[PDB]
């Protein structure tokens, strides 16, 4: 409905697709995988290191979709192809509803959904019994399962935490990366997979 | 499935320091969970040991210099699993706390985990291969030097060759918990 020239909208909705491609093609799932977790490894406060992480990833890119990684670089007129891959007409940090936070919260959802398709019934029961806090570390105990999400792998992934109770649950409050919201959409899964 | 929950707590002084244990600590600390509880002492009466049976069977205890009970010994050896653990209240070595008293004791007892009392001061750490608690005054009681001291205990779980240990803290409103290991060399 909109009137954005950037690229933002365009890489969240092709990761969409790729994710329902690879629901069958394992070996796009693996490749996948790996440039979600280039992402999630990223800071996306550092607007330069995360233009650069989805600038790096434009051999897969190109296989989905040539238009993500185009630039008319049409004359000596106009930005240059270098200068376009770091600015904010190729990705731009402010945009109001897929700025790079957003991007990668929902890259984070995107691995945990990624790696549920074909996880055993235990797991997706799991999902279902645990509060968002005990998911969020239970996600954490499944590593590489799941995604990397562990401090250092994940950017603004916390210390694991632990419930004064006899005995502790270990419990993650990383809610900037796996929102509650997430979480709720990543439990909504587990279940359509019980259901199949 | 293998696990042993220890809870090790101490220098309760009920009655005369404290009349009880926080009500944060008294919710949280349940029955049927925990295996065995490895007392420092100075619990000071038999209100606080009969408490202690509520959370679990198996508690044993050592002397503390304000308990009124002459029966409990001056210190004691205890095999869970794999560990050998001694046990001793504390006030026996001088200065308080002594790093290098406290090593002696633990090649005096030949244990793989010292645990100790008396100070009020939560300690968790490994020092030439061995580990040392002392799981501080569970009612935060004053000691000799000190009032404002934070209430503390700490629950082991054992399994294997290796040893989580958990201290529970209050600190404003929240119970805090912190998480160290420990495996057999």
């Amino acid at each position: 409905e909109y009137i954005r020239m950037a690229k933002n909208k365009e890489f969240f909705d092709a990761l969409e697709e790729i994710a329902e491609s690879a629901k069958n093609d394992e070996t796009l799932r693996n490749e996948l995988a790996k440039v979600l977790d280039d992402i999630l490894k990223t800071d996306p406060s550092d607007p330069e290191a995360f233009r650069k992480i989805v600038a790096e990833h434009q051999e897969f890119w190109d296989e989905h979709d040539p238009s993500l990684m185009e630039f008319n670089e049409g004359r000596f007129f106009g930005k240059s192809r270098k200068q376009y891959l770091k600015s904010d007409d190729f990705l731009n940090s402010t945009d109001p509803t897929y700025n790079f936070q957003k991007l990668h919260q929902f890259a984070a959802e995107q691995r945990v959904k990624l790696g549920l398709e074909k996880s055993d019934t235990d797991t997706l029961v799991a999902i279902l019994k645990n509060n968002p806090e005990e998911c969020r570390a239970y996600i954490e105990s499944k590593k590489p399962g799941l995604g990397n999400f562990s401090e250092g792998n994940v950017h603004g992934w916390l210390k694991e935490e632990y419930t004064p109770t006899i005995p502790p649950k270990a419990i993650n409050k990383s809610t900037g990366v796996l929102s509650d919201e997430a979480i709720k959409r990543i439990k909504e899964q587990a279940r359509d997979l019980l259901l199949l | 499935a293998g696990h042993r929950l220890v809870l090790v707590l101490g220098d309760l002084h009920i009655p005369h320091r404290c009349n009880s244990l926080p009500a944060k600590f008294k919710k949280l600390l349940v029955p049927g969970k925990i295996q065995h509880i490895l007392c420092t002492g100075n619990l000071c009466t038999k209100e606080s040991y009969d408490y202690l049976k509520t959370l679990a069977g198996d508690v044993h205890i050592v002397r503390g210099d304000f308990d009124e009970n002459l029966n409990y010994p001056e210190q004691k050896v205890v095999t869970v699993g794999q560990f050998k653990i001694g046990l001793i209240h504390g006030h026996q070595v001088i200065p308080w706390g002594d790093m290098a008293s406290l090593a002696l004791l633990q090649r005096q007892f030949d244990v793989d985990i010292l645990i100790s009392g008396h100070t009020h001061k939560f300690e968790a750490f490994e020092h030439e291969n061995k580990f040392y608690i002392n799981p501080g005054s569970a009612t935060g009681a004053y000691n000799a030097l000190e009032t404002n001291i934070i209430p503390s205990f700490v629950l082991m779980d054992i399994q294997a060759s290796t040893v989580v240990t958990y201290v529970y803290q209050l600190i404003g409103d929240d119970v805090k918990v912190e998480r160290i290991e420990y495996k057999k060399p």
